[PDB]
RNA sequence: AGAACGCAGCGAAAUGCGAUACGUAAUGUGAAUUGCAGAAUUCCGUGAAUCAUCGAAUCUUUG
RNA sequence: UGAAAAGAACUUUGAAAAGAGAGUGAAAAAGUAC
RNA sequence: CCACGUCAACAGCAGUUGGACGUGG
RNA sequence: GCCAGCACCUUUGCUGGC
């Protein structure tokens, strides 16, 4: 049904993995998706492992809303780092599936490049936050359904 | 020794003789505005329709007790709560409920018939079946020439038999005009089937005779054919849809019966 | 408040709580189910 | 004749089968209209007993549980093997 | 210990105490877990696996 | 003779039928509950409702005889 | 012989009378499992006996 | 815990002992 | 063994705030990580008692700790961090 | 030791005896088959003698005892003269204590389930030491001595008999297929059957029973058929002569085989309703003979163990000459005025009348008593089997019944009640017709695997049933291609 | 199907009278399937209500030539399962395949002693 | 008129009936019923219907 | 959704959810508020 | 509530945890 | 019923105090 969406690959030179209806951010995983990248599966993996320890976050192109005055890095093409480890776990769980569906493939071994990745609106969880006089404002705990595909170069 | 005088034609037949004159009620100017007006008058009387119900309205108690916050009351309507309602529902301004008149009946329309108007309408209709070149225009095909509109025998009443229907239809030729009817374009009509709209088949010819009916049991059925009398006939049978110039077939004794009227109405041009 | 006494009124609403629907799913396969509950 | 059957079914559960072991106590479920006398009479003519105590209480199953203590000489092991 | 919400309550209940005072052995915590009865914690108390403060 | 419904049962008179019925209710009171088992059985369903089907017969004959008197 | 053991052997002889006397394809299966079961036999007691006779040759 | 090779060694050395003696 | 005194005159008088103690346990953890050259640091309930005995406010400043090694190596690292 | 202590356990002598402890590693599938034929190749060496030279020379041991041989899993005059006999016996003893209910155990608790297992293997080694002091009081060896090499001979058999209970365990830990109890019973038939029937003929003489004329199949068929390398001819059919007919022993391995492999093919068919559909479904048969298999092993073992009336333990008190409370009133095992000398009148009418000749029709009285006893013992251990766990009638019927109704989810009916009519009244009598068919096959003749063959070719057709079903319905090289599978539902 | 006229329902209501109204013996009408010409002559009829032991061949559809006994047919769903094909999945998950009765022609019959007596004698409309 | 709470082999949704509890009867019919998992009854004449009966025996509690 | 549930076997991967390839069918960007 | 089994949703993150979910008593 | 000691793997037995 779904994917690539940039159709050319072709599937004898491809590996594929997709998440599906997990409860991890829409807003901060489009930025991770744009920034994985690109870079092999091993380069993407070890970056996001070091992220957990001390290495930000991963550069934010467009979702760079203030925040204080920031920061140190890195800071390649950006200046507004954060540190959500929520979106790190989601993309690590995508990469492990893509690297264990790239282990029977059998292709190998240099090659790679993350050809396309796209994130879908799973939707938004709808919840509420109390405030004043029986009036109540929206609260979202953001989920996403994601798709990941690679091609030999 | 010739005036509107016609030669008889039979279903045997292979004619051999002569017939009574063509009527003077087949003369009068063909007028399409009257033909259409009479056609829509008769079907309006029958027609009615149904639509949304709940009540029409009005589940739903109100007098306009909207509660202001913003943008207004709205403007309208009140009662009330987690529904439904707003407005609503009671609209319009509807995202669920009724329209602004739920189909009303109520709504007196009709056209009441007048004695003079009715006998003008029949006279013009009978002078709209005296053409020839509007038969092709309407959408039915006649190979046969001349003798138009066609004349048939008294033996048309007697049938009954299915195979003598085929024997009649070859003579008036026609024939392939009634094989048009039973063939796709006939197809399937949708939701417009119910009230007739419809999709998309075309009509066949009309047959008329004078004494009878005749309409007997087996003159009912045969595809696209209709059967009528000179005593009782109408513009739904002489031009369905009001696009004048139906292929009409007649039978002798039509002239004499039609001619004598009293009544009081006669040709003028 | 008061009613027609009674312990019995309590008993038949205790049964009703248990008898509540809840729940299963094996018939939602074989219907025509139009989601409910 | 307007009499009813009392015992709809006997209850068997983890606690119910423990009662049988303790002192030959069967435990039943009986009608919502049930009375002490008719429980005493019913178990007499379906198991051949002398009942040594009837007491009844409500259950959220709706049908009224009935605690029925029975004779020592009855032997409730081998007639709870019957049921 | 894991899922010994029940064996804090039951162990406390049989010795009639407030659930703070009751003690569960760390070494034989698995054998406390495998009890799930009120006569299976009589055994544990008598051994000294469960003690009361 | 063999069985148990519906031409043996209907015309049977009637003390005999009552005696049989309550001893087909001791089959199902030895087998209730549980002892259900898990059941259905179509035997249990039929005999549950052949207490129903023939206590309508017993109370019908009593009703009709009182209208013949 | 009272009520209990006559009841016991009533269903104990419906046990022994559900047959299905052996067909010729069940017979083939018996033959090849006592053909395999006669050559499992056929190498074990053969091995023992052949080297048994040399015991009495070597030691008088 | 011993092993399945200790039992194996025991018997084949026992069979050896009996023929030898 | 080795024995060190972790200087808790440094930063552990400037903290408070209110929450000296849960930060303080973490500071000892990564001081002993650097000194011993190890990954995991055990953090005994002996140490936990020793830093919550006076309770937050409420430390006894510098403390003595006895520390051992390591060569296990990463598989099942041993760093005693109490009194060996 | 003693001191002043309250004990009654014999703890300190236990690790002062070199007992056994067992594996450890196991490997399938090519190393199950390799190591369970390796197990049967250590058993195979029954050609080897047993140390003892005044009894291997001139008397060369007394005549073979063909009654013990079939159920022991043994061969006389070798390292494995006892086989499974004390191992199965410690099963008899503790089937008796548990099932009589002098000692009561509920085996669904882990602690006392494995207490039973440990107690059995300890008592198998306790039963081993007393069995090898039984077998030198039998007078089997053709000599009776004071403590010298009669002490050494008993040590050897125990030291290679703790080996044969190790074989049982090693196979059972998953390093072989089946159980090593089943396997050694079904290579007793392998040793005994083709020694008897294929054999080889040799020329020597001997007043006592010797194995000189053996190899009946070759002797019979090739003299009937033509001539061989050996110069033979003529047909020998039946005789009551000293020289064996040869036909007699060929017929009576086949005769039993047909009818005891077909008693397992008589089955108790159990309907279900269904697997996917509403309507009739599987005919689901259960094994008749394999349920009663361990019941009839207990039953047949005890006919060679009782002091009051059995072979081994009355041959002792015939041999031993002080007469007191125990005496040869138990039975007289001595030479007879009869032509063939086996006990003239014992109380062992639980003895099989069969020999490796034809049956005995000369005493109908001993036949009736033998049949009666083993049917009583065949229903004795049938209800001890029911009492002691397994797929218990009470537990399994109860479990699925109340598990099904309220669960998950939920669910409803099983056939369990309607087959609790069929199963427990087919279980007891299923070890009463198994003890009937072993004796009626023995009646025809056959000895030295008389009842070993019967449970070994129907233990070989039990094996066949399991493997064929696995191949053709679970997967492998299969027969599901012809017509399968489960249709119905929508 | 139904013969004109008396009830003048245009209408999806008329369709629902086939779907939901009139079980088994007016699904006699809707499970009837036409006879051959050998067995039209034999019993003098034209069509016969289906038996579960009748053997019937498929004439219309995409599975338009297969014979076989009828495994099941349902009164509610008016649809005939033919034995079989089916169409298996490899673990034995196995499937119905259902058809419409008036897209079939019945070849061999299994008709009974007084099954044909009621059908042949007049018909009706005696329910 | 209407309503409560029950009933079941199961009980999502609908209405079928009343401690006898989707029961069944009297006409009447013909190979499939019990929604299905599942448990079984029937099939060259007594299983099975509201196809048609303002038609029936039983009928709690409230009104 | 489809004529018919044929409502996706089996295999590999994944803590599971799920994914990869594959099966069914006329059509699966007809794969279940379809 | 109580006991046992679970984490899809629900708990303001998270979860090996629950008053949640599900089934007994 | 509660507490303590000794025997006992436990289930229990014995003795003393309240």
């Amino acid at each position: 049904m779904a994917r690539y969406g940039a159709t050319s690959t072709n599937p004898a030179k491809s590996a594929s993995a997709r998440g599906s209806y997990l409860r991890v951010s829409f807003k901060n995983t489009r930025e991770t998706a744009q920034a994985i990248n690109g870079w092999e599966l091993t380069k993407a993996q070890k970056y996001l492992e070091q992220v957990l320890d001390h290495q930000r976050a991963i550069p934010f192109r467009r979702f760079n809303s203030s925040i204080g005055r920031t920061a140190q890095g890195k800071e390649f093409g950006v200046t507004k780092a954060r540190w959500p480890a929520k979106s790190v776990k989601f993309v690590q769980g995508l990469l492990q599936n893509a690297a264990a569906n790239a282990e029977a493939k059998g292709l190998d071994a240099t090659k790679l490049y993350v050809s396309h990745i796209q994130v879908n609106q799973a939707p938004k969880q709808r919840r509420r936050t109390y405030r004043a006089h029986g009036r109540i404002n929206k609260y979202e705990s953001s989920p996403s359904h994601i798709e990941l595909v690679v091609t030999e170069k | 020794m010739s005036r509107p005088q016609v030669t008889v034609h039979s279903l045997t037949g292979e004619a051999t003789a002569n017939a009574l004159p063509l009527p003077a009620v087949f003369s009068a100017p063909i007028r399409p505005d009257i033909v259409h007006t009479v056609f829509t008058s008769v079907n309006k009387n029958k027609r009615q329709a149904y639509a949304v119900s709940e009540k029409a309205g009005h589940q739903t108690s109100a007098e306009s007790w909207g509660t202001g916050r913003a943008v207004a009351r709205i403007p309208r309507v009140g009662g009330g709560g987690t529904g439904r309602s707003g407005q609503g529902a009671f609209g319009n301004m509807c995202r669920g409920g009724r329209m602004f008149a739920p189909t009303k009946t109520w709504r007196k329309w009709n056209v009441k018939v007048n004695h003079n108007e009715k006998r003008y309408a029949t006279a013009s209709a009978i002078a709209a079946t005296a053409v020839a070149s509007l038969v092709l225009a309407r959408g039915h095909r006649v190979e046969k020439i001349p003798e138009i509109p066609l004349v048939v025998s008294t033996d048309l009443e007697s049938i009954q038999k299915t195979k003598e229907a085929v024997a009649a239809l070859k003579a008036v030729g026609a024939h392939s005009d009634l094989l048009k009817v039973l063939k796709s374009k006939k197809l399937r009509a949708g939701k417009g089937k119910y009230r007739n709209r419809r999709w998309t088949q075309r009509r066949g010819p009309l047959v008329v005779y004078a004494e009878d009916n005749g309409i007997v049991k087996a003159l009912r059925n045969v595809p696209g054919v209709e059967t009528a009398n000179v005593a009782s006939l109408n513009l739904l049978q002489l031009a369905p849809g009001a696009h004048l110039g139906r292929f009409v077939i007649w039978t002798e004794a039509a002239f004499t019966k039609l001619d004598q009227v009293w009544g009081s109405e006669t040709v003028a041009s | 408040m008061a009613a027609q006494k009674s312990f019995r009124i309590k008993q038949k609403m205790a049964k009703a709580k248990k008898q509540n629907r809840p729940l299963p799913q094996w018939i939602r396969l074989r219907t025509n189910n139009t989601i409910r509950y | 004749l307007d009499s009813y059957k009392v015992i709809e079914q006997p209850i068997t559960s983890e606690t119910a089968m423990k009662k049988v072991e303790d002192g030959n106590i069967l435990v039943f479920q009986v009608s919502m209209k049930a009375n002490k006398y008719q429980i005493k009479k019913a178990v007499k003519e379906l198991y051949e007993v002398d009942v040594l105590k009837v007491n009844t209480l409500v259950r959220p199953n709706g049908t009224k549980k009935a605690y029925v203590r029975l004779t020592a000489d009855y032997d409730a092991l081998d007639i709870a093997n019957r049921i | 210990m894991a899922n010994l919400r029940t064996q804090k309550r039951l162990a406390a209940s049989v010795v009639g105490v407030g659930k703070r005072k009751v003690w569960l052995d760390p070494n034989e915590t698995s054998e406390i877990a495998q009890a799930n009865s009120r006569n299976a914690i009589r055994k544990l108390v008598k051994n000294g696996t469960i003690v009361k403060k | 003779m063999a069985g148990v419904k519906a031409y043996e049962l209907r015309t049977k008179s009637k003390e005999q039928l009552a005696s049989q019925l309550v001893d087909l209710k001791k089959e199902l009171a030895e087998l209730k509950v549980q002892k259900l088992s898990r059941p259905s059985l179509p035997k249990i369903k039929t005999v549950r409702k052949s207490i129903a089907c023939v206590l309508t017969v017993i109370n019908e004959q009593q009703r009709e005889a009182v209208r013949q008197l | 012989l009272v009520e209990a053991p006559v009841e016991f052997v009533r269903e104990g002889t419906q046990f022994l009378a559900k047959c299905k006397k052996p067909d010729l394809k069940e017979y083939t299966k018996i033959v090849k499992a006592v053909g395999i079961g006669f050559i499992a036999v056929g190498i074990i007691g053969y091995a023992i006996k052949l080297i048994h006779i040399p015991i009495r040759y070597v030691i008088v | 815990r011993v092993d399945s090779l200790v039992v194996l060694f025991l018997s084949v050395g026992f069979i050896f002992s009996v023929i030898a003696l | 063994t080795r024995e060190y005194t972790i200087n808790l005159h440094k930063r552990l008088h400037g903290v408070s705030f209110k929450k000296r103690a849960p930060r303080a346990v973490k500071e000892i953890k990564k001081f002993a990580k650097l000194h011993m050259g190890t990954d995991d640091v055990r953090l005994a309930p002996e140490l936990n008692q020793a830093i919550w005995k006076r309770g937050v406010k409420g430390v006894e400043y510098r403390l003595r700790l006895r520390i051992s090694r390591k060569r296990n190596e990463e598989e099942d690292a041993k760093n005693p961090l109490f009194s060996y | 030791m003693s001191g002043f202590r309250l004990i009654d356990i014999v703890k300190p002598i236990l690790p002062i005896l070199p007992e056994v402890e067992l594996p450890f590693e196991k490997l399938p599938f090519d190393d199950k088959i390799v190591y369970t034929i390796f197990a049967g190749l250590i058993y195979l060496f029954a050609q080897f003698p047993l140390v003892g030279l005044p009894k291997a020379t001139t008397p060369n041991v007394n005549d073979p005892i063909y009654f013990l041989r079939g159920v022991f899993g043994c061969e006389p005059r070798t390292l494995l003269e006892f086989g499974l006999f004390p191992n199965i016996s410690s099963g008899l003893i503790l089937q008796l204590l548990a099932g009589l209910k002098v000692i009561k155990v509920n085996f669904k608790i882990q602690s006392d389930r494995e207490l039973f297992q440990s107690l059995t293997k300890v008592f198998a080694i306790v039963q081993y030491v007393i069995l090898t002091n039984i077998f030198i009081f039998a007078g089997y060896f053709g000599d009776d001595l004071s403590v010298v090499q009669i002490g050494l001979i008993n040590f050897q058999l125990v030291g290679a008999g703790i080996f044969t209970t190790l074989l049982a365990e090693v196979i059972d830990k998953g390093f072989g297929f089946s159980s090593g109890a089943m396997i050694i019973n079904t290579v007793v038939i392998a040793t005994n059957l083709v020694a008897d029937t294929f054999g080889v003929s040799q020329i020597k003489v001997g007043e006592d029973d010797q194995t000189e004329a053996q190899g009946a199949l070759i002797n019979l068929i090739q003299g009937l058929r033509s001539k061989h390398k050996t110069f033979i001819g003529g047909i020998i059919s039946a005789f009551n002569r000293d020289y064996l007919p040869n036909l007699t022993t060929t017929i009576i391995v086949l005769a039993i085989a047909i009818i005891v492999c077909y008693l397992q093919s008589v089955r108790v068919e159990l309907p279900i309703r269904s697997t996917r559909a509403r309507g009739t479904n599987n005919v689901y048969p259960i094994k008749l003979l394999y349920t009663g298999c361990l019941s009839v092993l207990f039953s047949y073992t005890i006919l060679f163990y009782i002091h009051i009336f059995a072979f081994v333990l009355i041959q002792l008190v015939a041999k031993n000459e002080p007469t007191h409370i125990i005496c040869k009133i138990m039975g007289h095992y001595e030479n007879a005025n009869n032509l063939l000398a086996v006990p003239t009148f014992p109380l062992s009418l639980l003895a099989p009348p069969t020999s490796f000749f034809k049956g005995v029709t000369q005493q109908p009285l001993t036949f009736i008593t033998y049949s009666a006893f083993i049917l009583v013992t065949g229903i004795w251990f049938a209800d001890k089997w029911q009492a002691i766990s397994g797929s218990s009638a009470r537990d399994v019927a109860l479990e699925f019944k109340d598990q099904g109704i309220t669960l998950m989810g939920r669910r409803e009916q099983n056939v369990a009640k309607e087959l609790n009519k069929v199963i427990p009244i087919a279980a007891v009598t299923g070890a009463s017709v198994l003890s009937l068919i072993t004796v009626i096959g023995e009646s025809l003749g056959l000895k030295g695997k008389a009842a070993g063959i019967v449970v070994g070719i129907a233990g070989g057709f039990s094996l066949l049933e399991v493997i064929t079903i696995e191949y053709q319905q679970s997967g492998g090289q299969s027969a599901l291609n012809q017509v399968l599978g489960v249709p119905g539902a929508m | 199907m139904a013969k004109q006229s008396l009830d003048v329902s245009s209408d999806r209501r008329k369709a629902r009278k086939a779907y939901f109204t009139a079980p088994s013996s007016q699904r006699r009408v809707l499970l009837s399937a036409p006879l051959s010409k050998e067995l039209r002559a034999q019993y003098g009829i034209k069509a016969l209500p289906i038996r579960r032991d009748d053997e019937v061949l498929v004439v219309r559809g995409s599975k338009k030539g297969q014979e076989g006994k009828i495994s099941s047919v349902y009164r509610l769903k008016f649809a005939v399962q033919v034995d079989k094909v089916t169409k298996e999945k490899v673990n034995g998950a196995s499937v119905p395949i259902n058809l419409h009765p008036s897209k079939l022609v019945i070849t061999k019959l299994h008709l009974d002693k007084d099954r044909k007596a009621l059908i042949q004698r007049k018909g009706g409309k005696l329910e």
